[PDB]
């Protein structure tokens, strides 16, 4: 691996007050917009349920952020 | 010194590329889920 670029990052992102943790990846925050990607090549995809996990809720995680998660079943419905 | 140091916040391709730099927490995080427990433990437990 070689070239690379900055971004802000963020242990967990926290949706309907719930703490939504990363599967593979590491969440990535480029130009104004939230993604999650692996960590040996910038490859950001959206963020949604199925590519992360929920575990407690948004009040002993460090660093925790405010976020939105996508939902397939909202188009799908 | 210089390992140390380096390694403290380097991370995966200290030895092998380019530098990068990672969140201390965070490197520490993934390690755990590159044992077999669920990466969200070591958060949770991270004062302990
Ligand atoms: C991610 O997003 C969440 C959601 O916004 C943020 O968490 C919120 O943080 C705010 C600020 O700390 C909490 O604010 C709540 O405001 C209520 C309204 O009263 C205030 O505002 C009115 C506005 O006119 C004023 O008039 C009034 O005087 C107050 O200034 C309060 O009622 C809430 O109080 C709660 O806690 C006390 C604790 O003793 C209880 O007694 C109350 O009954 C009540 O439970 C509170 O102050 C807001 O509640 C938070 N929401 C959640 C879900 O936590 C996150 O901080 C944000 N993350 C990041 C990183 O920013
Ligand atoms: C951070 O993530 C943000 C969210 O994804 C990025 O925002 C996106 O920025 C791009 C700019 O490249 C916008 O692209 C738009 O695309 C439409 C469609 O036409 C283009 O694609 C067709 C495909 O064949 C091509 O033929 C055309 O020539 C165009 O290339 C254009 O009409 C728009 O003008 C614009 O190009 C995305 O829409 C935009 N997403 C959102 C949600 O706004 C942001 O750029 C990222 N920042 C960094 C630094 O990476
Ligand atoms: C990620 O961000 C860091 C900084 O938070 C970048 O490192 C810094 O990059 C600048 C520009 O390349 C380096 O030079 C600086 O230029 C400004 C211009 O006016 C000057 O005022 C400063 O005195 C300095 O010359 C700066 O030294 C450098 N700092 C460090 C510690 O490396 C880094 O390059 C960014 N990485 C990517 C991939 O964008």
């Amino acid at each position: 691996p070689s070239q690379e670029r900055n971004f802000t990052t963020a242990p967990a992102i926290c949706h309907e007050g719930k703490a939504y943790f990363p599967r593979e990846g590491v969440f990535v925050f480029n130009g104004t917009s939230w993604f999650i990607t692996q960590r040996n090549f910038f490859s950001p995809q959206i963020i949604t349920t199925d590519n992360t996990f929920v575990s407690g809720n948004c009040d002993v995680v460090i660093g925790i952020i405010n976020n939105t998660v996508y939902d397939p079943l909202q188009p799908e419905l | 010194a210089a390992l140390v140091s380096g390694t403290a916040t380097a991370g995966w391709t200290f030895g092998a590329g380019a530098a990068l730099q990672i969140p201390f927490a965070m490197q520490m995080a993934y390690r755990f889920n590159g044992i077999g427990v669920t990466q969200n433990v070591l958060y949770e437990n991270q004062k302990q």
